[PDB]
């Protein structure tokens, strides 16, 4: 298996809603994306994808 | 490679109620955080979330990974 990282952050569920939360998340580099878990609901970024980028930065920048 | 490593000197900023994001490697000008449900991310209290490297010192990508 893949080896993951585990955050404590803050992820805004919508443009004005921000909620704490623990993810488990885990980088494939076969594929160029992360893979997040976040309360039981799968979330994929592709790193090459600039939209994806600015969804994903907030969740690891606000990361403690 | 990694792609993520050109994102290393990315860090939040608060431009009044936007949170954007800074150090970008292709961008000429910051660029709005976008939410889980890809909006731009408007919070009148975006300050007070904003991370510190224990100063006034934005956290960039580099100090998250190297934790």
């Amino acid at each position: 298996e893949i080896p993951t990282r585990t955050l404590d952050t803050a992820i805004f569920t919508d443009a004005s809603t921000v909620a704490s939360a623990q993810i488990h998340l885990y980088y494939n580099s076969n594929i160029g994306k992360i893979i997040m878990s976040l309360n039981g609901k799968k979330h994929t970024f592709n790193l090459y994808d600039d939209n994806d980028i600015r969804t994903l930065l907030p969740i690891l920048l606000l990361s403690k | 490679p990694d792609p993520i490593d050109r994102l290393r000197r990315a860090n939040l900023a608060c431009e009044d109620d936007k949170l954007m994001i800074y150090g970008l490697p292709w961008m000429t000008t910051q660029t709005s955080a976008l939410s889980i449900n890809s909006k731009p991310i408007v919070y009148k209290d975006c300050a007070k979330l904003l991370r510190s490297i224990n100063g006034s010192q934005p956290v960039s990508l580099n100090d998250v990974l190297r934790r």
